[PDB]
RNA sequence: AGGACCGAACCGACUAAUGUUGAAAAAUUAGCGGAUGACUUGUGGCUGGGGGUGAAAGGCCAAUCAAACCGGGAGAUAGCU
RNA sequence: GCUCGCCGGAAGACCAAGGGUUCCUGUCCAACGUUAAUCGGGGCAGGGUGAGUCGACCCCUAAGGCGAGGCCGAAAGGCGUAGUCGAUGGGAAACAGGUUAAUAUUCCUGUACUUGGUGUUACUGCGAAGGGGGGACGGAGAAGGCUAUGUUGGCCGGGCGACGGUUGUCCCGGUUUAAGCGUGUAGGCUGGUUUUCCAGGCAAAUCCGGAAAAUCAAGGCUGAGGCGUGAUGACGAGGCACUACGGUGCUGAAGCAACAAAUGCCCUGCUUCCAGGAAAAGCCUCUAAGCAUCAGGUAACAUCAAAUCGUACCCCAAACCGACACAGGUGGUCAGGUAGAGAAUACCAAGGCGCUUGAGAGAACUCGGGUGAAGGAACUAGGCAAAAUGGUGCCGUAACUUCGGGAGAAGGCACGCUGAUAUGUAGGUGAGGUCCCUCGCGGAUGGAGCUGAAAUCAGUCGAAGAUACCAGCUGGCUGCAACUGUUUAUUAAAAACACAGCACUGUGCAAACACGAAAGUGGACGUAUACGGUGUGACGCCUGCCCGGUGCCGGAAGGUUAAU
């Protein structure tokens, strides 16, 4: 059993593409960035518990963040972890 | 200014040799 | 048997092999195997220590019993096998209680024969006494040098050692270098000669021949610059130098042995 | 041609990597220079 | 059977022409040698500078070798320019 | 978009290594791109990498590294034991189809499999850091059985031809289907089973090893492929409907056989040879201490778990190593057609490209090629370069020889196409049917169909039949080195180095010797038929005279001579 403190701090944000738009009206799945040291039975245990939804699979990607140039001074964006968040058959979000 | 010089470089002809 | 290649290519022209038919064809005694990587002559340091070692066929190591501890239990030798690491044929021999072991193979001892360790085994050879059990005159071989240390004198394809004459507690031996040294009376020996006698008539007939066996080619020192070997240099093949080893020891008959421990135990040098 | 630098990470990692570094007196005095030096990148681990 | 024979891959480098501010700090083209072996190749390991390694050419040891490279003694010394 | 050309054992495809966003989309063209650029691996922004089964991590070890104590060393440190790390090796499990602009054995669909935890039920000797088995291994060669795969026929759908002919022995296309599960075949290996005892396996052992009976001779292990199921499914040439002309929706024929056939599989096999061919764990089995109607073990069923990290993209290259969008370098995997011995070569398929300046002109001269009257090495240091030879079969083949060679010596003859022998032969393959049958993936007989050289005879076309590409020049005398090898990366490949063989010499093992202030380590888990050093250099015939000098080995009457 995992703290509500801890499955609190593992959803980031909903991730907002044509894939995630495909994913979510084709295969029942919901895209979130999660944070980075996040398990895919944290991510499980907090979808279920503050969407109050029926998870069936978690699948996880690492995101490596793009060197991006901003005034001939170079930068790098912080790499993040995607999940990829499969509901039942009839729940929505 | 001048650019630091190469290193030898390969050389198309043998220097005369005259002894 | 000793048998002569055909000249078919000028690499097999020279070549003499020693086919012996009474020899294990399939794989040794597991039990009996341990792994030996190879050296290439290089010490912990990572040097070569010892020049012209290096390749060669990988080699299984067979723990051959030079002791002969195991006394007053019969034994039958099963089979002859071939031994890599060594110019002996060992013999694969079954004791009466179950237990197999390697013994370097003898001459005239073949599957069926029966050997034995102890003082009170027969003077045959395989069978290996104490060598105050043994009769003066007797040709031994596996002597041991230190009660129960094992066999370190005559081990090497068609050796053997004469036991010449038996005082108080230390016997005299003849060994292959002409050498008379004395050892302790109780040392064990195994009478007979080490079999594989016809080992020294092989001809390898190639250079890679010796490559296989792990010897790499021999550099002559007045091949070399001066900075490499004291025979170092020259306009054409030049010398006017005492021959020495790579290091400035003169190599043509200068004794090098310097061991006064040992000197009381050498009754007379080969000369 | 066949060039000198022919790139393993591992082989890289093992030579001139933190922890080799760290193994021997004389790297730790390595480490010590390029720090005294303030080098942004101490080895090649990074 | 074979350090056997012919010959691609693969390994090499005998000849010639080209190229020589190159396409290339060692190549290209046409021929050339080895091609089951003392063969060749991937990965990793070990040997360290008067030291290594060398089928020995003073060869090779990061495009550097009759003593590597880097920092230091160091502004060596220079009856020379 | 049409045509043209180029690669196709690659210039195609998939990876490792290495790189790290170069991937896809929109947008921009300053700079970068050897030109322009609307384009780009360029700028800017947004997107994109989905795993119990792939790989890493992980368990296990190799070389080697580190190394508690330890031994050693002025200090720093060196070595190494117990250990612990270290893959390039060993160790559980997933396949086909579909899908994105960009991922897929990861998503979806269908159908699987593996390991462990927990619970239930039945039955029960469980238990290791120990013992045994196993894992577990070389080179070469050979043959059979196979599949990938191809070819042809049948089958199905479509076609009837821009110019003579084309309803046929005609043309084009398709003819695909996995893991898993079941079966147990070609082949390979081994004789089972029971009882009794035992100086062995650090102790024990029901296991292994050994010994002694008894009975039965067919039992076990291993194993490609085939076949069945998986699959009433999926895929499927095309056609019917929408086209935002990019691509969605919809339905769906045949889906068989024969022959050929790998370098892949059976095969970690078999045969054979000498140079004699990892380790450890998982796994199987055995008990010890211990635990005794308990824990634990075995089987079935149910449920739960299988985390984490990698996954885009390039990868013989414009993305890696070469300062470059550089004619260079870079390990593994896949391997279609015709001809061919072939992975050579030529032309093609799938697929990918035309190499990021073009346009003219048609001087010398340079480069890379083609051809050449007569002559034919007169060239030149030298036939340098070029020209030439070049295949297969048969015939034929010198000196010399170590009897193997030399030898493809040299040299001569034949070669296409068509018909016949024979509507396609010898050979290979082998259906239906019949008969036997311990009844099956069987045996025997049987030659339907299929495939198919080589040769002879006759005819026939060309200047030429090995027609292209491809593909030895040959012979004679002689120096040197026996030979295959090795070498000056980048002006030297040799007669140099090495080499088998020979000799001398050292070396008795705590070996000589070498690396090391040392401990140690190599030599060697070797032991004089061995090992080191030196010189010589296959083989054959041989290797003479000299010991004064300088080394070396041995002797010792005296003379001299160190510290003390
Ligand atoms: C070029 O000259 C160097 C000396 O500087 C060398 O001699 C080299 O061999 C020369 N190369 C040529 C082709 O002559
Ligand atoms: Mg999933
Ligand atoms: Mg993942
Ligand atoms: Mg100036
Ligand atoms: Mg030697
Ligand atoms: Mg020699
Ligand atoms: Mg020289
Ligand atoms: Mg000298
Ligand atoms: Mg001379
Ligand atoms: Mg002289
Ligand atoms: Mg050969
Ligand atoms: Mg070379
Ligand atoms: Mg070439
Ligand atoms: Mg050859
Ligand atoms: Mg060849
Ligand atoms: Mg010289
Ligand atoms: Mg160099
Ligand atoms: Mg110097
Ligand atoms: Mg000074
Ligand atoms: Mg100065
Ligand atoms: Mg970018
Ligand atoms: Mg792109
Ligand atoms: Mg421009
Ligand atoms: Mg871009
Ligand atoms: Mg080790
Ligand atoms: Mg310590
Ligand atoms: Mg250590
Ligand atoms: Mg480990
Ligand atoms: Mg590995
Ligand atoms: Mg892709
Ligand atoms: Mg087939
Ligand atoms: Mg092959
Ligand atoms: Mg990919
Ligand atoms: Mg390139
Ligand atoms: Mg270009
Ligand atoms: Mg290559
Ligand atoms: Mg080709
Ligand atoms: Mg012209
Ligand atoms: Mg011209
Ligand atoms: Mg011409
Ligand atoms: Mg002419
Ligand atoms: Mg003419
Ligand atoms: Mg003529
Ligand atoms: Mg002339
Ligand atoms: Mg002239
Ligand atoms: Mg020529
Ligand atoms: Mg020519
Ligand atoms: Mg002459
Ligand atoms: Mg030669
Ligand atoms: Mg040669
Ligand atoms: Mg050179
Ligand atoms: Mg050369
Ligand atoms: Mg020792
Ligand atoms: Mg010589």
């Amino acid at each position: 059993m995992i703290r509500e403190e801890r499955l609190l701090k593992v959803l980031r944000a909903p991730h907002v593409s044509e894939k995630a738009s495909t994913a979510m009206e084709k295969s029942n799945t919901i895209v979130l960035k999660v944070a980075k040291d996040a398990t895919k039975a944290e991510i499980k245990a907090a979808v279920q518990k503050l969407f109050e939804v029926e998870v069936e699979v978690v699948n996880t990607l690492v995101v490596k963040g793009k060197v991006k140039r901003h005034g001939q001074r170079i930068g790098r964006r912080s790499d993040w972890k995607k999940a990829y968040v499969t509901l039942k058959e009839g729940q929505n979000l | 200014g001048k650019p630091r010089p190469y290193s030898p470089r390969p050389t198309s002809h043998p220097r005369p040799i005259r002894v | 048997a000793v048998v002569k290649c055909k000249p078919t290519s000028p690499g097999r022209r020279h070549v003499v092999k020693v086919v012996n038919p009474e020899l294990h064809k399939g794989k040794p005694f597991a039990p009996l195997l341990e792994k030996n990587s190879k050296s290439g002559g290089r010490n912990n340091n990572g040097r070569i220590t010892t020049r012209h070692i290096g390749g060669g066929h990988k080699q299984a190591y067979r723990i051959v019993d030079f002791k002969r501890n195991k006394d007053g239990i019969p034994a039958v030798v099963e089979r002859l096998e071939y031994d890599p690491n060594r110019s002996a044929n060992i013999a694969l021999v079954l004791y009466k209680d179950g237990e197999r072991r390697y013994i370097l193979a003898p001459k005239g001892l073949k599957a069926g024969d029966q050997i034995q360790s102890g003082v009170d085994a027969a003077i045959k050879p395989g069978n290996t006494l104490p060598m105050r059990n043994i009769p003066v005159g007797s040709t031994v071989h596996n002597v041991e040098m230190k009660p129960g240390k094992g066999g370190q004198l005559a081990r090497s394809a068609g050796t053997y050692v004469q036991i010449v004459a038996r005082d108080g507690a230390y016997v005299t031996l003849r060994l292959r270098s002409g050498e008379m040294r004395k050892v302790e009376a109780d040392c064990r020996a195994t009478l007979g000669e080490v079999g594989n006698a016809e080992h020294m008539l092989r001809v390898l007939g190639k250079a890679g021949a010796a490559r296989w066996r792990g010897v790499r080619p021999t550099v002559r020192g007045t091949a070399m610059n001066p900075v490499d070997h004291p025979h170092g240099g020259g306009e054409g093949r030049n010398f006017g130098k005492h021959p020495v080893t790579p290091w400035g020891v003169q190599t043509k008959g200068k004794k090098t042995r310097s061991n006064k421990r040992t000197d009381k135990f050498i009754v007379r040098r080969r000369s | 041609m066949k060039r000198t630098f022919q790139p393993s990470v591992l082989k890289r990692n093992r030579s001139h990597g933190f922890r080799a570094r760290m193994a021997t007196k004389n790297g730790r005095q390595v480490l010590a220079r390029r720090r005294a030096k303030g080098r942004a990148r101490l080895t090649v681990s990074k």
